[PDB]
RNA sequence: CGAGUGGCUUGCUACCUCGAUGUCGGUUCCCUCCAUCCUGCCCGUGCAGAAGCGGGCAAGGGUGAGGUUGUUCGCCUAUUAAAGGAGGUCGUGAGCUGGGUUUAGACCGUCGUGAGACAGGUCGGCUGCUAUCUACUGGGUGUGUAGGUGUCUGACAAGAACGACCGUAUAGUACGAGAGGAACUACGGUUGGUGGCCACUGGUGUACCGGUUGUUCGAGAGAGCACGUGCCGGGUAGCCACGCCACACGGGGUAAGAGCUGAACGCAUCUAAGCUCGAAACCCACUUGGAAAAGAGACACCGCCGAGGUCCCGCGUACAAG
RNA sequence: UGUCCCAACGUUGGGCCCGGUGAACUGUACAUUCCAGUGCGGAGUCUGGAGACACCCAGGGGGAAGCGAAGACCCUAUGGA
């Protein structure tokens, strides 16, 4: 799998699959990703972001 | 291992009680005693509730504790310190010159105290200290 | 009951205010109990995902407000774990009230709902529209 | 009305109180079904990660499933048979009777034992047959020992001497078995006993923690409301009733925690492999790297890593073992992040 | 109507304490009783089944959560296998709490000439002590057993180390007109308890990194203070639980009971002699402790001018000293 | 909203070990007790058993009807205000 948010490859058997109030789903594959999201910035602008790099 | 044992007794379908107090009675004389085939005295009475009293003495005990033993060896030299003023430095000394074995570890055959003999033909009511250790739960070793 | 084939984390509590996922006219759902479960000393009541519960209405339509009625936990936000590992929570808490045979008193259902839930009560789930 | 509630923590792990070896010593040891065989082993702790597996268990529904496990990896470099001792049976228990030995010693055994240098592996025998012609020889166990220095993240090399059994066909059978084992160097190693897919029984020390309040000791309740403001916020209420006028022992108190042994049951041997398939990037937190003979255990083991723990083939299984699972996928992730 | 047992209630008695044995209720934490609410094995039935009804053995384990009330009691809800009762100075204030009883202030009603009263009601109204002995939890130093290293044994001791439920198949089957509706056995799960662990999820993390408000070091760079981080965002290790692993079966002996063989009593009879079976209870099993078990143990090796140990030095898989 | 479910981890001051300083409470005597019993009917000290090698550190307070106050409650006094 891929995180739908860093999208680093995401380690098997690791991991919270979030879902959304429409239904949608997101899997992160850290803490880190969850609140840098809960936050309200954007995979693109955050550096360290495999999805920025 | 080596006990020189100036009296040598034998328990073997003998009353232990009767056995325990004749026993008591020398080894205040300064003799030095050994009870042998503790596993093959016997005790009179009906099983069910002779087996009751030394299972209620097992289950009694707290902290400070009530170490009752449960092999036909403990069970018989414990009868006989019942007999003696174990406390007593006299006593202490009449009981500790005194030793029970399972079975016969000596060359000699014990000896039978009188009247301390059980009629196997006459009597169908009692036990074997092994039946009631074993029944206490206790590893049979001999 | 049978396996929910996955490990949760209660995340009610008897008192606990909820979601009704359902057109039955029932908005919000208070937790009463938790059917086949007796606690402990102190122990509040808990309540987690794939459980039948007892409920008291607690907002919506004049007829439906303080009624007392069986429910099914679909939603929480507590996560659950699946076979493989991973984790899953929701974003919100939310239940579908139910009848003695275990069918849905609405018609449709409102959100998502576990897969889990389906295995449990397919009657629930054979009514759904997302299941995740 | 005083709703009711069981104890708090059990009375049969007690006394609470700091262990008499590092090294796990067990009580009881598996029936002489199969043929002749040491029964246990030993190894060092090395660490915990997930290995993904298929659903092995026949009545699972899922079966044939992808599914990851928690594994505590542990370090089990072959360990060393230097004896066999026999024990004799007298009515007052077993006794042991004689032991034989062997002449190629561990360079470093010296750092534990006074290592022999004179004698009889032939009288000793001789005697030992003797008893079991009279019929009163008692199980046979070989006394083992191991190479902390096999395990580099091991900083010790003073080798954990400890007892196993063996028991086998017949009491003849496993008395060669055993006296065989040891002639050569005594040298064996997991495979010879265990087998992955099979139930064992971990002992071993538990992580120690020195003097614990009852709460995190025996899982009593801190004070709540009001109470708790008050100067008190830790301790019980009572240490018992007026009379007795003493205070028991079944009455949860400060002490000593952690640092027991426990013979934790029924733990399963997901595979036992050589190399670093298992070890993790970064390196085992406060162990290090793993490579060389191992095992892999399914969930938690006593002890913190780098503590000797003991196998042993389960004796009270509830499962038939399902031999060698399928190993899909072992986590090398690092530990921090 | 008659005979009794217990000592929860109530009353009677005035032996005990007035140089004081701190109240009720509650809480917490510990052992217990059986007159058994559930769970195990039985019997009878106005026992078809399912569901009940009455009785017997049985104290292993359980017996929970909330609304009014200071309440005990009790009334009510929803769950529940069931939400049993009682003893321990009506267990527990050198543990907590202080809502009620029962100080001093005040109001109401009633009584009273009045001061003031009430077995009427209401608002407010304090919780002292540095443990000497004993007791238990854990921890050390000596002595005894009479040189050291390692490995053992097991008298005895502790355990609830496990208790219970739901579901699937057996089965829409047996039984029943029908409705309805079992079991043995095999599986899977939940819950309570228990022991351990940290890969995983979550907490913390005044280690760490970043953002930013005020102010001071002229600016900048870089920093201090803002309570023991200014605030905010992120958070490693570790410690943790809300996270994860593990926690039998089976034997042996019995109770209530079902039976066998069987006499006293030619017959009959489960009992008198004898024998077969049979409880979640009892013994083993299994976990933990345990040579100071005074019968103070066993083995192996090394050593008695030398084996081995202490201090010392670097550190912890250990740790309040030791 | 950690009041509670149900507790965890952290900070600071103590706590613990070392140097220095250095009190009080309390003390008929003996005193390693525990289970029963018995006694002015609530015993470490009597009776019967059980158990107990001595010394020490730390702890939370079960007991000494622990210590503190010649009971405020009750009645008595040919007492007081
Ligand atoms: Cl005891
Ligand atoms: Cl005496
Ligand atoms: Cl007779
Ligand atoms: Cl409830
Ligand atoms: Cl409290
Ligand atoms: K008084
Ligand atoms: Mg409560
Ligand atoms: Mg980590
Ligand atoms: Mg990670
Ligand atoms: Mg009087
Ligand atoms: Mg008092
Ligand atoms: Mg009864
Ligand atoms: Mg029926
Ligand atoms: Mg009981
Ligand atoms: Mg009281
Ligand atoms: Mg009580
Ligand atoms: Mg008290
Ligand atoms: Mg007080
Ligand atoms: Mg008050
Ligand atoms: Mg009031
Ligand atoms: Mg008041
Ligand atoms: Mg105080
Ligand atoms: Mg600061
Ligand atoms: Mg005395
Ligand atoms: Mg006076
Ligand atoms: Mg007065
Ligand atoms: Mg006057
Ligand atoms: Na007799
Ligand atoms: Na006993
Ligand atoms: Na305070
Ligand atoms: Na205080
Ligand atoms: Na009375
Ligand atoms: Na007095
Ligand atoms: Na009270
Ligand atoms: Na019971
Ligand atoms: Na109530
Ligand atoms: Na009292
Ligand atoms: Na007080
Ligand atoms: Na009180
Ligand atoms: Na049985
Ligand atoms: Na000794
Ligand atoms: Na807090
Ligand atoms: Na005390």
């Amino acid at each position: 799998r891929e995180c739908d948010y860093c999208g680093t490859d995401i380690e098997p058997g690791t991991g919270t699959m979030f879902v959304h109030k429409d239904g949608a789903t997101t899997h992160f594959c850290s803490s880190k990703c969850e609140n840098n999201a809960d936050l309200g910035r954007e995979a693109r602008n955050l550096e360290w972001t495999d999805t920025a790099r | 291992a080596e006990f020189d044992a100036d009296v040598i007794v034998d328990a073997r379908d003998c009353i232990m009680g009767r056995v325990a107090s004749q026993v008591a009675e020398q080894a205040l004389d300064g003799e030095t005693v050994a009870v042998v085939n503790a596993e093959r005295a016997v005790i009179t009475g009906r099983e069910e509730q002779i087996v009751e009293k030394y299972e209620k003495r097992v289950d009694i005990g707290n902290d400070n504790g009530y170490f009752y033993p449960k092999r036909p060896d403990g069970i018989f030299k414990r009868t006989i310190r019942g007999m003696l003023p174990h406390k007593k430095q006299r006593g202490r000394e009449a009981f500790e010159s005194v030793r029970v074995y399972l079975g016969n570890p000596y060359d000699e055959d014990g000896e039978v105290l009188d009247g301390t003999s059980l009629d196997r033909l006459s009597n169908i009511k009692f036990v074997t200290l092994g039946e009631i250790s074993e029944t206490l739960g206790a590893n049979k070793t001999w | 009951m049978e396996a929910l084939g996955a490990d949760v984390t209660q995340g009610l509590e008897k008192g606990s205010l909820i979601t009704c996922a359902d057109n039955t006219g029932a908005r919000e759902l208070k937790v009463i109990s938790v059917h086949g479960y007796s606690g402990t000393k102190n122990r509040l009541p808990k309540a987690g995902l794939g459980d039948k519960i007892t409920v008291s209405v607690t907002k919506g339509t004049p007829e439906m407000r303080r009624q007392v009625l069986e429910a099914v936990v679909v939603r929480q936000r507590k996560p659950i774990r699946r076979p493989d590992g991973t984790r899953v929570k929701f974003e919100d808490n939310a239940a579908v009230i139910v009848d003695e045979n275990e069918d849905p008193r609405g018609t449709e259902l409102k959100g998502p709902i576990a897969r889990e839930v389906a295995q449990r009560f397919g009657s629930v789930a054979s009514a759904a529209t997302m299941i995740v | 009305p005083q709703p009711s509630r069981p104890r708090k923590g059990s009375l049969g792990f007690g006394p609470r109180k700091r262990s008499t070896s590092e090294t796990p010593r067990f009580n009881s040891w598996p029936s002489d079904d199969g043929q002749p065989g040491v029964q246990g082993f030993a190894g060092y702790k090395a660490g915990m990660t997930h290995v993904v597996l298929v659903n092995d268990e026949p009545n699972s529904p899922r079966e044939g499933m992808e599914e990851t496990v928690p594994v505590t990896v542990i370090e089990t470099p072959p360990m060393r048979a230097v004896a066999l001792r026999a024990y004799e049976d007298t009515p007052y228990g077993q006794r042991p009777l004689t032991e034989v030995w062997t002449d190629e010693f561990h360079s470093e055994l010296d750092r534990t034992l006074d290592v022999p240098e004179d004698h009889d592996p032939d009288a000793a025998e001789e005697q030992i047959r003797d008893a079991h012609e009279a019929g009163d020889l008692g199980d046979l166990r070989l006394i083992t020992h191991t190479v902390p220095d096999a395990v580099p993240s091991v900083p010790k090399k003073k080798p954990d001497v400890m007892e196993t059994r063996v028991g086998g066909g017949s009491v003849s059978d496993r008395l060669d078995h055993a006296l065989d084992i040891v002639e050569d160097g005594g040298e064996h190693a997991m495979n010879d006993i265990f087998r992955a897919g099979e139930y064992a029984d971990v002992a071993g020390v538990t992580k120690g923690k020195g003097t614990q309040g009852p709460v995190k000791r025996w899982g009593v309740q801190k004070r709540k409301g009001k109470h708790a403001r008050q100067g008190w916020r830790r301790r019980i209420g009572n240490l018992g009733p007026w009379n007795p006028s003493r205070v028991r022992s079944t009455v949860p108190q400060q002490g000593q925690t952690g640092y027991h042994q426990r013979t934790e049951l029924n733990k399963r041997l997901i595979d036992i492999g050589e190399g670093d398939e298992p070890t993790v990037d970064g390196g085992f937190v406060n162990y290090g790297e793993v490579d060389g003979p191992y095992t892999l255990v399914k969930g938690s083991v006593p002890g913190p890593d780098k503590r000797l723990v003991r196998f042993r083939p389960a004796v009270r299984p509830n499962d038939q073992p399902r031999l060698d699972p399928e190993v899909r996928y072992v986590s090398n992730e690092s530990n921090q992040g």
